[PDB]
């Protein structure tokens, strides 16, 4: 069992409500719209969690 | 690229002076960005007196 798999992963914290979180993206791509997952190449393999 | 560093966004300080021909600039006008972050026309004249 790894710690690294089963860690949740924190997205985003609190914006003390006021003012609400706006998010301007004029660069509306797929990767920076939806997000990205990464790949770590541990001991040779892109293990990702 | 297994994974890519988050480059965080970054104030730019330069003045960027394009050059081109009248031509090379007429496809590129049709773009209102272009209208608006160049907004001083440095035209040279093709005939001296």
């Amino acid at each position: 069992l790894d710690p690294a798999q089963w860690r949740p992963n924190l997205l985003t914290s609190s914006s003390s409500g006021t003012p609400p979180p706006i998010v301007y993206e004029p660069y509306a791509t797929a990767p920076r719209l939806f997000g990205r997952l990464d790949y770590l190449v541990d001991r040779g393999v892109w293990s990702t969690n | 690229a297994p994974a890519g560093l988050e480059v965080e966004p970054f104030p730019i300080q330069m003045q960027v002076i394009l050059v081109g021909t009248p031509e090379a600039f007429e496809g590129l006008e049709e773009d209102p960005a272009f209208s608006e972050l160049f907004r001083i026309r440095a035209e040279f004249s093709p005939t001296l007196p």
